[PDB]
């Protein structure tokens, strides 16, 4: 069931085009996260989807109505500021019952309304505080009760936990996932972090320039790349380059991988003296120790660097060629045959269908 | 210690001749060079006179009036000014820093030509034009400067709640911009009730005030009869500044 | 709603500021009549006349009290605003608000109270003499260090303020990493504190130096028939003798000086940013 | 013993930030200053570089005290948070600035200068005000401004705070190779632990004006001193295991939640004590079972499952009721991982693999 249509949205703003062309459709009932690099146009989107600001052309329907040239006053749809835009003057249940004094509202029913909504939120001591007295993370918790009362059709946050510490923000994400799912409603959230994007939602959008990228499950896109930039824009990556010779089978492809022969997994069509990318993630690259001459089997490179992150060992591996390639392990101080070698002639090894073969 | 001394030597350099007035009020002597005891005449001849006291009432009812259109007028302009964004907005500042830096004898010469021209009999209303003129711009600086106190987000919070423009000035803007509207109101009282040269330029005989009403004893000789409305005047505007600062909090 | 506000302050400050100038102004060009104080003939008899000795002599010693007191209030003022802002953040308004509270008396009574206060005889010369420390009265009224000290005790307050405003708005880490590098008061002074606060500077030069060749008053009653400044010129020219283009010629060399400065405000602002 | 601090206290408006601190800086090392959020690390960088007076103690330099010796005098510089980098002069009357002060000769001014800014590879932009660069830029401006006077130490307050993700890791190997090669001892202050462990030589961790440990970060990682060390960097699984019995000198028997598990105690302890079994979340083990009876050790339960991408995290809650926080690679393609919910799993560790305290 759709809830929002975006259809041939373009939008120019001082003689420049942020957005060029955006077709997007939202569902019911799901936390949709934008991602991309700072300057590509997610708090344009945001604006315009509240109706903050006005479109050059396109649609934009709730509902299947139409409210492209609604004024941003009678719309379903509210939004969550990055400094949380609160009243001074103001007190908690002022600042809360703001929405639900302007809408006639009977005032039997504004106080539990209120007072309930501040439940969700645990902010039951503090209705009477007044701002300026209160941390950051309640400011935040303030905003998000104050946005939720109205009880709209779709919520839209912007960076709302980025200017806090990391313990509190990971606290209020299980907290904000756990409240997406009790009330029903959909969220939409634009966020330049990774990890954040990662683990609560259920639909992610990369954008960049104002274009669509990618739109997918957290693992269809950390583990199912679509191009060069989504692959190295989410975690670390090794770019490796090849030459396909032969195929051997309908998944199996022959091809010449720096210097070196090896197999791959491709699934599309191939001819012979094409250029194909081999992706791979450091986790996923095995390297062996050679003291003398001991397995000596695969690719060839020397180490040059061995960096401790506390958690994971992270090392730099020279290959002959000249192209740098990092790996990164898990740290067992208390275990044998690990520790340090820092220079000799080492081999790269990976498990065999852990790849991502792209095109040109 | 040494900075201490230097405020207290710049007060004291600002505040003597008060002082001064105020002991020679109750003073004897009619030139006030010495003191020559301690009498209550003075007091007495001043509440006989009639074109002092009337200079007075005219003075202060016409600071009163000033500064209440001044005010409002420059509150308006600062809230204008401040919700609305536009290329213009520096334009504005510029014509506003201008006329606030300006001469005071071109200002009075030029709005008595003006005056004359027109063919309007210099009074009340030529003063009153000239002083909500002159104290416009104070206003504005202030309730301007006041404003961007706080987070301009916050009206874009109150649209997408739902608020007409009407709402927002009454429940949002006007709660943050009273402490600056009290302020623009004592500032152009003040401002109105020390001015010689417009008001010595722009007035005309059927309306008296008290700098012309001294400038014109100053010729022959003035009275402490001078000192005893100064200090009348200092107690009252004593209470009316405490008065407004109580209303306004 | 959004553009009447703006229409009404628009056409308030042209009919009452720009369009009153851009009449005298044109005044200048015009012959004296006895009839309608104008008459339509273009001529520059006006300009040429301010070359005579007899009127050109009173513009230099206007100028020259102008400067010193201007002068003055800023060596007066700029440690009064530095020193402001040192001190605890619950009692500036307070002080800030006492300097204000003396303007409620009307400058023509204080002057004269100042006048008394200063004579020869009076007071500050009988206290000087009772503890010993200076032999014989000291003289000071109808010369121009009475109208300089007139001046400044008036106009002393108008310059404070912008001071005071452009020193709390600076950075405290800028100072900071002066002193870190090598930098003593004098030279953070000279080269960091002074070019940041140039257009308060400015401002307070404005605010000071135009009001205090239009004072006649002061002149008239602290500096004699030998120190005249220009308000008295044109007061008499526009009140007594009914010379109105004369006034209008005379009010051209100070909206001269307003410009100059005002042109010097803005390049100083733009270099600033 | 560079710099040494015997017995400096600090009081802020009748409010003690700084108790008792001793603390000595060495000759050419990293040293990170970490914990959380007010703690009083930027009163001891104030204090080192001279905005501040002590109210007791001694510091000193190559044996000279320095307890009253003004800023303008030390041989000490500090790079800020905020870049101040005054805005009226260029990037070369920046660099320039300390050396004009200390009466340098011109012959050698503008070769230092141009060296220093190639330390930091700026020289392109030798004459650009300090609006028309980026963060990056006016960072490499102010290192390179603080590195001229070549002074004894350099002082770094949260200096790459405000970047982002992917210049901040090129610009800490770049700052850790810029003092291997100029050859003094660099002093920082971060609330990052990541950066602490993968860029510094010893880790200070103070809270609330206190020292708690002072080590390398093999020791500050992986041998904690307290409780608070261990859970601040990095997730723990804090086990309460009662001694009832000891077997042997370092094989002890414990009740670890009323299990049967034996662990190693390198100190002498008594039956009947109370010992704390810290493991870290990579640590431990799961055991999947199609069949729902409970076996292979204690009771297994999950919550969900993260899938943060690099790591999948599971939450395994015990008989007690208290969760475990088990965290190991998501290697996708395999015959035989894939999860399973709502199970009776098992939880074991590594012998002794990880850490007692008392």
């Amino acid at each position: 069931s759709p809830l929002v249509q975006l259809a041939g949205i373009r939008k120019c703003f001082d003689g420049k085009e942020v957005i060029p062309q955006l077709d997007l459709t939202i569902n019911n009932g799901e936390f949709l996260t934008l991602l991309g690099p700072s300057g590509c146009g997610k708090t344009t989107v945001l604006r315009l989807i509240a109706g903050l600001e006005t479109v050059d052309s396109g649609r934009i329907m709730l509902d299947n109505e139409d409210i492209t040239h609604v004024p941003a006053e009678n719309r379903y749809v509210n939004t969550v500021f990055q400094s949380y835009a609160l009243f001074p003057h103001m007190t908690v249940f002022e600042n809360v019952a703001f929405g639900l004094r302007m809408q006639k509202t009977p005032a039997a029913e504004i106080t539990p309304r209120v007072m309930e909504a501040l439940r969700m939120v645990q902010l039951e001591t503090f209705a009477q505080r007044k701002p300026h007295q209160l941390s950051g993370g309640q400011q935040q918790r303030v905003a998000i009760a104050r946005a939720v009362v109205n009880k709209p059709r779709l919520l839209l946050l912007d960076q709302s936990l980025s200017a806090l510490d990391y313990k509190l923000r990971k606290q209020m994400q299980n907290e904000l996932k756990a409240l997406q799912r009790k009330l029903g409603i959909t969220f939409v959230f634009v966020t330049h972090d990774q990890e954040e994007a990662l683990t609560m939602s259920d639909r992610i959008v990369v954008m960049r320039d104002g274009r669509i990228e990618q739109d997918g499950t957290p693992r269809e896109i950390y583990e199912e790349p679509k191009n060069l930039f989504v692959a190295g824009f989410i975690g670390e990556i090794n770019m490796f380059n090849a030459t396909v010779i032969e195929r051997l089978d309908e998944q199996r492809v022959r091809a010449n991988v720096e210097g070196r022969e090896c197999n791959i997994y491709v699934n599309f069509a191939v001819e012979p003296g094409q250029k194909l990318h081999v992706l791979l993630r450091p986790e996923d690259l095995r390297v062996e120790e050679i003291n003398d001459d001991n397995h000596a089997e695969g690719l060839i490179g020397y180490v040059r660097e061995r960096n401790y992150k506390g958690m994971t060992l992270e090392s730099v591996v020279e290959l002959e060629n000249g192209k740098m390639v990092m790996v990164s392990e898990f740290f067992n101080e208390d275990d044998p045959d690990f520790d340090h070698s820092l220079d000799q002639k080492m081999a790269i090894n990976w498990v065999e269908s852990w790849e991502v073969v792209l095109a040109d | 210690l040494l900075r201490g001394g230097f405020m207290t030597a710049i007060y004291a350099y600002l505040y003597i001749p008060i002082i001064i007035l105020i002991v020679n009020s109750f003073n004897s002597s009619r030139f006030g060079i010495n003191w020559q005891g301690f009498t209550t005449k003075w007091y007495s001849l001043l509440m006989n006179n009639d074109s002092l006291l009337q200079a007075a009432q005219h003075s202060l009812t016409m600071a009163v009036f000033s500064a209440t259109f001044a005010t409002l007028i420059g509150s308006l302009t600062a809230v204008a000014l401040y919700r609305y964004r536009f290329r213009g907005k520096p334009f504005v500042s510029g014509m506003l820093f201008v006329v606030m830096m300006s001469p005071d004898i071109v200002m009075a010469i030029s709005l008595l030509v003006l005056f004359m021209l027109l063919g309007i009999q210099l009074g009340f209303w030529s003063l009153l034009f000239s002083h909500i003129t002159f104290c416009l711009p104070f206003v504005v600086v202030t309730v301007y400067s006041r404003l961007k106190g706080f987070d301009v987000r916050m009206l874009e919070a109150a649209k997408d709640l739902g608020a007409s423009e009407f709402t927002i000035l009454r429940k949002i803007i006007l709660p943050l911009a009273m402490p600056a509207v009290a302020a623009g109101w004592v500032l152009s009282f003040t401002l109105s009730m020390d001015d010689v040269v417009v008001s010595s330029f722009v007035t005309g005989p059927s309306y008296e005030i008290l700098p012309l009403k001294i400038y014109s004893m100053v010729k022959v000789g003035v009275s402490p009869e001078v000192n005893a409305l100064a200090t009348i005047l200092l107690v009252l505007s004593l209470v009316m500044v405490i008065a407004s600062q109580l209303i306004a909090r | 709603f959004q553009n009447v506000v703006i229409v009404t302050i628009v056409g308030w400050l042209v009919l009452f500021v720009f369009l009153p100038n851009l009449m005298i102004i044109g005044t200048s060009f015009l012959t004296r009549d006895d009839a309608s104080f104008v008459k339509m003939v273009f001529t520059l008899d006006n300009y040429t006349r301010l070359l005579d000795p007899l009127y050109f002599e009173v513009l230099l010693h206007s100028l020259n009290m102008a400067l010193i007191a201007t002068l003055a209030c800023l060596v007066l003022g700029y440690p009064f605003a530095w020193f402001l802002a040192k001190l605890p953040h619950k009692v500036r308004p307070l002080l800030l608000f006492l300097l204000i509270v003396p303007f409620w008396t009307n400058s023509l009574i204080r002057i004269y109270g100042l006048k008394i206060f200063l004579s020869t005889k009076g007071y500050l010369n009988e206290f000087l003499l009772w503890l010993g420390v200076i032999d014989t009265p000291i003289r000071i009224m109808f010369t121009p260090s009475a109208v300089i000290i007139g001046l400044v005790y008036i106009l002393l307050p108008f310059m404070v303020m912008p001071l005071y405003s452009s020193i709390e708005k600076l950075d405290k880490p800028l100072l900071e990493a002066a002193r870190d590098l090598g930098a003593s008061k004098l030279q953070t002074f000279i080269r960091i504190i002074i070019p940041l606060t140039m257009p308060g500077i400015i401002a307070g030069c404005l605010l000071v130096m135009l009001p205090a060749m239009g004072l006649f008053y002061v002149s008239d009653l602290m500096g004699g028939a030998k120190n005249l400044l220009i308000g008295n010129v044109i007061k008499v020219q526009f009140l007594n003798i009914r010379d109105w283009p004369f006034g209008a010629a005379t009010s051209i060399t100070l909206t001269i000086v307003m410009g100059l400065m005002l042109l010097v405000y803005w390049r100083a602002s733009r270099l600033l940013n």
